[PDB]
């Protein structure tokens, strides 16, 4: 009775209420990407560091 | 004398052993790295897809 009517009046006169996906936007963090794909430094690179380390410790083992 | 020889001898060959190891271990850090970046992209994805 007052079902059917509520029913009738609440469906047909606004479903669904207005929204909008690009306002949406604003409100939620942006994907946004990692920064350099990195290489590692080539470390201690040559026996230039060896030349060094062999004259630098020349230390034997006591 | 001889036990203070003694203690270098078997130094010797295995120190050699882990020097290579540390060098070797030092090369998976590098992969680790490749890793890292992936960890990285994943999880900044997943926060902007948390706030969808």
């Amino acid at each position: 009775n007052v079902i059917q009517d509520l029913y009738l009046r609440e469906l047909k006169d606004t479903k669904l209420a207005p929204s909008t996906l690009q306002d949406a936007e604003g409100n939620v963090k942006p994907w946004n990407p990692p920064q350099k794909p990195n290489l590692p430094e080539l470390e201690l690179q040559g026996p230039e560091a060896l030349k060094a380390y062999t004259e630098q410790n020349v230390e034997t083992a006591h | 004398r001889i036990d203070s020889v003694s203690q270098l001898q078997n130094v010797a060959e295995t120190t050699k052993v882990l020097f290579d190891v540390s060098k070797e271990t030092v090369e998976l850090e590098s992969e680790a790295f490749e890793l890292k970046q992936k960890v990285e992209l994943a999880h900044e994805a997943k926060a902007v897809l948390d706030s969808w």
